[PDB]
C-alpha cells in the first residue's frame, strides 16, 4: 500500500532486479523481524484481544452525535441528537483528524464520550446532479460542423489528455466555454458527445431549475453546487438554458427580479472568485445570447464564444444520411427533395421527420419507409 | 398505465407529496429515484 | 435478510436486535394513496 | 419626455429590427387570401372571417378592392389600416391618369405604394402597417400580372400565392400542382377550390364563407367579374364528385 | 350568509348524534395530542351513532403551502394526514356525515377535494331582490 512508486524501467533491467531483491531485503530480513512477537511475549493475541478490548470499552448502544467545535486536549463540545449538547472527552482510538465541525461521530451511552467517527452517506443531490454513464455515440454522430469540434476539443479535451502542449508553450487553457445559436441546432447534442469523450466527472444543470421559492436557497444551492464540483477532482460543469433565469418570471419565487439578481451575483462570484478554483471546466449553452448580463460574458469568466449557424444544404444531406443510416430505406425516396422543403430546417426537424415517417410505416406494419410517408410526414411535422 | 402495468405517477407540485420525495428536494429530479425504482413507470401532468 | 428501509424490534437494555418488523409503506404507495386518482379501464371509454 | 419614446426606428443588436417583424407575425393571423393564373384572366380567392348570421352582406366585396378600371387587389391584415391604403393608391393611379391620360402600369403602381409603406419603416417614429395584399391587373405591355406586397415595404412578382394562416402549407401544394401557362381559368378554379379545401380548416366549404373574384381582358373592358354565390356551390360539389371517385378509384 | 346558522338549524332539528368541533383546536402544544384528537372524534362517531361531524374554519388546518423547517407546520401536516386517512377508513355502511364550512376556498388543497372524500360543494351566493325580501319578512 503505497510502498514504492518507482515503476519506471519497462525492460529486463538489473535495477529492477536489485530493487525488487532489496524489497526482498526489507521483507526477508524483517520477516525474520516478524517471527519473534508471540514467541517471546504471547500474553494476548493482539489480532482480536486488544481489538475486543477497544470493543469492550465502547458499548453496543452507540449514540450518533455531531461535532461543532474542537478543543485539542481530547475533549470537545459535541451535539446530541436531542440538542442538549455535552462537554465530553475524546478517546485515543478516534484517530484525531477526520473531525470537522458538523461531522457525524459515535458517542458513549453512559458518559457520551467521543468513541468513534462515522462515514457520511453523503447527500442524494450529488447523485441527482451527477451523470453516471456515457449518454450516446461519439462526435461522428454529429456531422457537418467540424470546426467548433476542434474548439471544444481544444478547450476541454486536449488540456485533459495532453498536458504537454501547454507546458512547452508556457500557457494555461482558456476557462469558460459558451454555446449559442438558434434552437435545436445541436447545442446539447455536442455536450452529449463530450460526455461520451471525457473521463472527468460530469455535472449537468438546467438554467431553469436554478430558481427557487425560498430566500437565498438559490445562491446557497450555487455554493454547495460548486462545493460538490470542487470536492471531487477534474470536473466539467454544464449549464443549459441560462437565459431562462432572466426571461421567465414565476410566482413561486418570493423575491422578485432582485432575488434572481442576487443569485446572479453569487454565480458571478463562483465563476471568478479570489479563491483557488481548481480543475473545474465550465460549458454553457443558450439561444438568447443577447439577454443576459455581459458581466458574465467577459473574458476571464467566459473565454470562448461559440456560435452555431443554421445547417447549409450540403450538411443537411449529411444529417439525412446520419438519421437514415440503420433504417430500411426503400429506394422510392429522394432526399434532395426533402432538403429544400424548409429553407431553414434544423437538425431536429430531420430526425423528427424520420421518426414520424417510421411511425407511419408502423401504422401499416411494413418494414420499409416509402415516399408518401415523407410527403405526409413533412405535413405532420412542419405544417400545423 | 393500468393496462400495460406501469406506475401511474402524476405530479402536481404540492407540498404534502413533498415529504415522501425529500426534505427540500431543491430539484424536481429527485422523483427519478422512485421512478427508476419502479422502472416501468408513467409520469402524468395537468395543465 | 436485513433490508435497508425496514423496521425492526429492538430490546431496550443493551439495544440488541430482536426481530424484523414486517413492513411499512413505499414512498409512492402513500403518495398515490394521498392523490387518489380515479382508476379507469377500456370498458369505460366513451367513443375515443 | 424622451423616457416615453419607444424607438420604433432603431435596429436590433443582431442587425434586424423587431417592429415590422412583429407586424409580419401579426399578418399570419386574421385572413386567408390567394391568387392564381396561367392564362387569360386571374383569380383571387378570399376566405371570409365574419360568418355571423346577422350581416347585411353588402359593399360588393369583402377583401376585394377595385383600384383602376382594369386592376384590383385582395387585402389582408388590419382592415382599418387597409382603408387608407386602398383610397391612398387609388388616387395615385388617378394622378397617373391625370398626368399622362393613360392607365397605369401595375408594377410601378406597386413600387409607388411600397415606397410609402417603406417610409414609416424607415424614419419618422411611426407605427408601420401590418397589411399585406396581392395585386391583379392587366396592361398592354405584359398582359395579366400578379404582385405581392409585404409590410416591410418590398414587393415581388408571382403568379399564385396564399398569405393565409396556413400560407406555406398552401404554397407547398401550389408547387405540387400547377402547369406553366396552361392552367386555364376553370382548371385553376378547380385547383383553387382544392387549395382552400385544404387550408380551410372549417370543412364542407360554405359558399358564403369565401370570396372569389376574376379579372379577364375583354377587348376594351377588362371585365373584373365578381362571381355570385349561386355558382360557387356547383364548383364545390364539382370538386366533391371528382374527389369521391378519385378516392374510391384508388 | 347563514353558514353557522344553517348548521344551527340542522343541529336543532336533527335526530342523530351531532358532533360539533372547532377546527382550530387540533393544534395542541404537545405532539400527538393533535392526531389522537383527530382519530378519537371519528372513533366516537363510529361507536356512538349514525352521526354527523361538523368542522368550521378549515383554513386553520387545510392550507396549500407547507414548510418542514418549523415543526408548527409539520404538526399541521400530520393533522391533515390523519383525517385524510380516516376519511378513507370508511366503507359506505356507517352513516357518518361530515359537514365542513369555510370562508375562502382559495387556501385549500384540492387533494382534500378529491372524490371519495369531498364531492358536494355548496357556495352561499348573495340574494339580490327575490330571496332578499324574504329576509325582510322574517326579521321584521
Ligand atoms: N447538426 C446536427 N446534426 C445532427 N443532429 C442534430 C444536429 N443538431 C441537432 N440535432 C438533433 O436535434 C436534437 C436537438 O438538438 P439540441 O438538443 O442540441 O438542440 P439545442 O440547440 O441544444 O436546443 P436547446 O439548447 O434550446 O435545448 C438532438 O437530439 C440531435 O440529435
Ligand atoms: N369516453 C368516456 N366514457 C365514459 N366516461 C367518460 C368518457 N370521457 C369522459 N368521461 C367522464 O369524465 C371523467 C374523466 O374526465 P377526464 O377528461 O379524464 O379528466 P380531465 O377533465 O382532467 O381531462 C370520468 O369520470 C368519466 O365519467
Ligand atoms: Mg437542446
Ligand atoms: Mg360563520
Amino acid at each position: 500500500a503505497s510502498k514504492l512508486p518507482l515503476v519506471t524501467p519497462h525492460t529486463q533491467c538489473r535495477l529492477k532486479l536489485l530493487k525488487l531483491e532489496r524489497i526482498k531485503d526489507y521483507l526477508l530480513m524483517e520477516e525474520e523481524f516478524i517471527r519473534n512477537q508471540e514467541q517471546m511475549k504471547p500474553l494476548e493475541e493482539k489480532q482480536e484481544e486488544e481489538r475486543s478490548k477497544v470493543d469492550d470499552l465502547r458499548g453496543t448502544p452507540m449514540s450518533v452525535g455531531t461535532l461543532e467545535e474542537i478543543i485539542d486536549d481530547n475533549h470537545a463540545i459535541v451535539s446530541t441528537s436531542v440538542g442538549s449538547e455535552h462537554y465530553v472527552s475524546i478517546l485515543s482510538f478516534v484517530d484525531k483528524d477526520l473531525l470537522e465541525p458538523g461531522c457525524s461521530v459515535l458517542l458513549n451511552h453512559k458518559v457520551h464520550a467521543v468513541i468513534g467517527v462515522l462515514m457520511d452517506d453523503t447527500d442524494p443531490l450529488v447523485t441527482v446532479m451527477k451523470v453516471e454513464k456515457a449518454p450516446q455515440e461519439t462526435y461522428a454522430d454529429i456531422g457537418g460542423l467540424d470546426n467548433q469540434i476542434q474548439e471544444i476539443k481544444e478547450s476541454v479535451e486536449l488540456p485533459l489528455t495532453h498536458p504537454e502542449y501547454y507546458e512547452e508553450m508556457g500557457i494555461k487553457p482558456p476557462k469558460g466555454v459558451i454555446l449559442y445559436g438558434p434552437p435545436g441546432t445541436g447545442k446539447t447534442l455536442l455536450a452529449k458527445a463530450v460526455a461520451n469523450q471525457t473521463s472527468a466527472t460530469f455535472l449537468r444543470v438546467v438554467g431553469s431549475e436554478l430558481i427557487q421559492k425560498y430566500l437565498g436557497d438559490g445562491p446557497k444551492l450555487v455554493r454547495e453546487l460548486f462545493r460538490v464540483a470542487e470536492e471531487h477532482a477534474p470536473s466539467i460543469v454544464f449549464i443549459d438554458e441560462i437565459d431562462a433565469i432572466g426571461t421567465k418570471r414565476y410566482d413561486s419565487n418570493s423575491g422578485g427580479e432582485r432575488e434572481i439578481q442576487r443569485t446572479m451575483l453569487e454565480l458571478l462570484n463562483q465563476l471568478d472568485g479570489f479563491d483557488s478554483r481548481g480543475d473545474v471546466k465550465v460549458i454553457m449553452a443558450t439561444n438568447r445570447i443577447e439577454t443576459l448580463d455581459p458581466a458574465l460574458i467577459r473574458p476571464g469568466r467566459i473565454d470562448r464564444k461559440i456560435e452555431f449557424p443554421l445547417p447549409d444544404e450540403k450538411t443537411k444531406k449529411r444529417i439525412f444520411q446520419i438519421h437514415t443510416s440503420r433504417m430500411t430505406l426503400a429506394d422510392d425516396v429522394t432526399l434532395d427533395d426533402l432538403i429544400m422543403a424548409k429553407d431553414d430546417l434544423s437538425g431536429a426537424d430531420i430526425k423528427a421527420i424520420c421518426t414520424e415517417a417510421g411511425l407511419m410505416a408502423l401504422r401499416e406494419r411494413r418494414m420499409k419507409v416509402t415516399n408518401e410517408d415523407f410527403k405526409k410526414s413533412k405535413e405532420n411535422v412542419l405544417y400545423k | 398505465a393500468h393496462h400495460t402495468d406501469c406506475t401511474f405517477i402524476r405530479v402536481s407540485g404540492s407540498e404534502l407529496v413533498q415529504k415522501f420525495i425529500g426534505e427540500g428536494a431543491r430539484m424536481v429530479r429527485e422523483l427519478f429515484v422512485m421512478a427508476r425504482e419502479h422502472a416501468p413507470s408513467i409520469i402524468f401532468m395537468d395543465e | 435478510d436485513v433490508t435497508p428501509n425496514c423496521r425492526v424490534a429492538l430490546r431496550n437494555d443493551s439495544y440488541t436486535l430482536h426481530k424484523i418488523l414486517p413492513n411499512k409503506v413505499d414512498p409512492l404507495v402513500s403518495l398515490m394513496m394521498v392523490e387518489k386518482v380515479p382508476d379507469s379501464t377500456y370498458e369505460m371509454i366513451g367513443g375515443l | 419626455s424622451r423616457r416615453y419614446d419607444s424607438r420604433t426606428t432603431i435596429f436590433s443588436p443582431e442587425g434586424r429590427l423587431y417592429q415590422v417583424e412583429y407586424a409580419m407575425e401579426a399578418i399570419g393571423h386574421a385572413g386567408t387570401c390567394l391568387g392564381i393564373l396561367a392564362n387569360d384572366g386571374v383569380l383571387l380567392a378570399a376566405e371570409r372571417r365574419n360568418i355571423h348570421k346577422l350581416l347585411d352582406e353588402v359593399f360588393f366585396s369583402e377583401k376585394i378592392y377595385k383600384l383602376n378600371e382594369d386592376m384590383a387587389c385582395s387585402v389582408a391584415g388590419i382592415t382599418s389600416d387597409a382603408n387608407v391604403l386602398t383610397n391612398e393608391l387609388r388616387l395615385i393611379a388617378q394622378r397617373y391618369l391625370l398626368q399622362y391620360q393613360e392607365p397605369i402600369p401595375c408594377e410601378q403602381l406597386v413600387t409607388a405604394l411600397c415606397d410609402i409603406k417603406q417610409a414609416y419603416t424607415q424614419f419618422g417614429g411611426k407605427r408601420p402597417f401590418g397589411v399585406s395584399l396581392l395585386y391583379i391587373g392587366w396592361d398592354k405591355h405584359y398582359g395579366f400580372q400578379l404582385y405581392q406586397s409585404d409590410p416591410s415595404g418590398n414587393y415581388g412578382g408571382w403568379k399564385a400565392t396564399c398569405i393565409g394562416n396556413n400560407s406555406a402549407a398552401a404554397v407547398s401544394m401550389l408547387k405540387q400542382d400547377y402547369k406553366e401557362g396552361e392552367m386555364t381559368l376553370k382548371s385553376a378554379l378547380a385547383l383553387a377550390i382544392k387549395v382552400l379545401n385544404k387550408t380551410m380548416d372549417v370543412s364542407k366549404l360554405s359558399a358564403e364563407k369565401v370570396e372569389i373574384a376574376t379579372l379577364t381582358r375583354e377587348n376594351g373592358k377588362t371585365v373584373i367579374r365578381v362571381l355570385k354565390q349561386k355558382e360557387v356551390e356547383q364548383l364545390i360539389k364539382k370538386h366533391e364528385e371528382e374527389e369521391a371517385k378519385a378516392e374510391r378509384e384508388k | 350568509c347563514g353558514k353557522t346558522m344553517l348548521a344551527k338549524a340542522v343541529a336543532h332539528h336533527t335526530t342523530a348524534a351531532f358532533i360539533r368541533v372547532v377546527g382550530s383546536e387540533f393544534v395542541q402544544k404537545y405532539l400527538g395530542e393533535g392526531p389522537r384528537m383527530v382519530r378519537d372524534v371519528f372513533r366516537l362517531a363510529k361507536e356512538n351513532a349514525p352521526a354527523i361531524i361538523f368542522i368550521d374554519e378549515i383554513d386553520a388546518i387545510a392550507t396549500k403551502r407547507f414548510d418542514a423547517q418549523t415543526g408548527a407546520d409539520r404538526e399541521v401536516q400530520r393533522i391533515l394526514l390523519e383525517l385524510l386517512n380516516q376519511m378513507d377508513g370508511f366503507d359506505q355502511n356507517v352513516n357518518v356525515k361530515v359537514i365542513m364550512a369555510t370562508n375562502r376556498a382559495d387556501t385549500l388543497d384540492p387533494a382534500l377535494l378529491r372524490p371519495g372524500r369531498l364531492d358536494r360543494k355548496i357556495e352561499f351566493p348573495l340574494p339580490d331582490r327575490r330571496q332578499k325580501r324574504l329576509i325582510f319578512s322574517t326579521i321584521t
